[PDB]
């Protein structure tokens, strides 16, 4: 769970 | 106050 | 209402510092998050408050009910996962 | 969310829409897992109500969204509708969601975790920009 394979970017 |  | 997904970043308050804006209508499972120059607003309750620990987005909140307005300088409160998790967990164990 | 910015499309693949019969958006959610998503209690959902996952932009034809129906609605017995304590439902999914890059679960804390005052965290939605 919870690691995105699209990082988000803030 | 409001639900949201 | 936005066609595209938003986003924000907002800090975590405590509870008794929360209660300086709304009283005592904070509860022990709620968490409050906000008050610097962003708002959840009406049609984001139900979606995620989310921290990264260790590595992981964790579901810290439910997005809930705050200001009428969505100020921008008012906290917003949101359900607190950690005293609703074990509520969870024994529901999915169960169906 | 009021003066958020727009997200990366796809990078919050725990996040979906509850909409409506009529194609209506009226609140968010999580998925857990591929059979659960969890949401706010007040939000009202019923079995005639969608999930929608993988979505980024609600105005386009051609993403790639999952519309999932839902079996049984599970609202916490401790909820408080005058008070709006203890807001949480749980949503059993009919059919299971299919994860893939632009859908995956979101991590659930231990009970005993700290989130301490003053860390920065990060909100989703498709809410209001402006009331």
């Amino acid at each position: 769970c919870g690691v995105p394979a699209i990082q988000p970017v803030l | 106050s409001w639900p949201w | 209402t936005p066609d595209r997904l938003q986003q924000a970043s907002l800090p975590l308050l405590s509870n008794t510092n929360c209660k300086k804006y709304w009283g005592t209508k904070i509860k022990d499972a709620m968490i409050c998050a906000g008050a610097s120059g962003v708002s959840s607003c009406m049609g984001d309750s139900g979606g995620p408050l989310v921290c990264k620990k260790n590595g992981a987005w964790t579901l810290v909140g439910i997005v809930s009910w705050g200001s009428s307005t969505c100020s921008t300088s008012t906290p917003g409160v949101y359900a607190r996962v950690t005293a609703l998790v074990n509520w969870v967990q024994q529901t999915l164990a169960a169906n | 969310i009021v003066n958020g910015e727009e997200a990366v499309p796809g990078s919050w693949p725990w996040q979906v829409s509850l909409q409506d019969k009529t194609g209506f958006h009226f609140c968010g959610g999580s998925l857990i897992n591929e059979n659960w998503v969890v949401t706010a209690a007040h939000c009202g959902v019923t079995t005639s109500d969608v999930v929608v996952a993988g979505e980024f932009d609600q105005g386009s034809s051609s993403e790639k969204i999952q519309k999932l129906k839902i079996a049984k609605v599970f609202k916490n017995s401790k909820y408080n509708s005058l008070t709006i304590n203890n807001d949480i439902t749980l949503l059993k999914l009919s059919t299971a969601a299919s994860f893939s890059q632009t859908v995956s679960a979101v991590c659930l804390p231990s009970a005993s975790d700290d989130f301490a005052a003053g860390t920065t965290c990060v909100t989703t939605g498709w809410g209001l920009t402006r009331y």
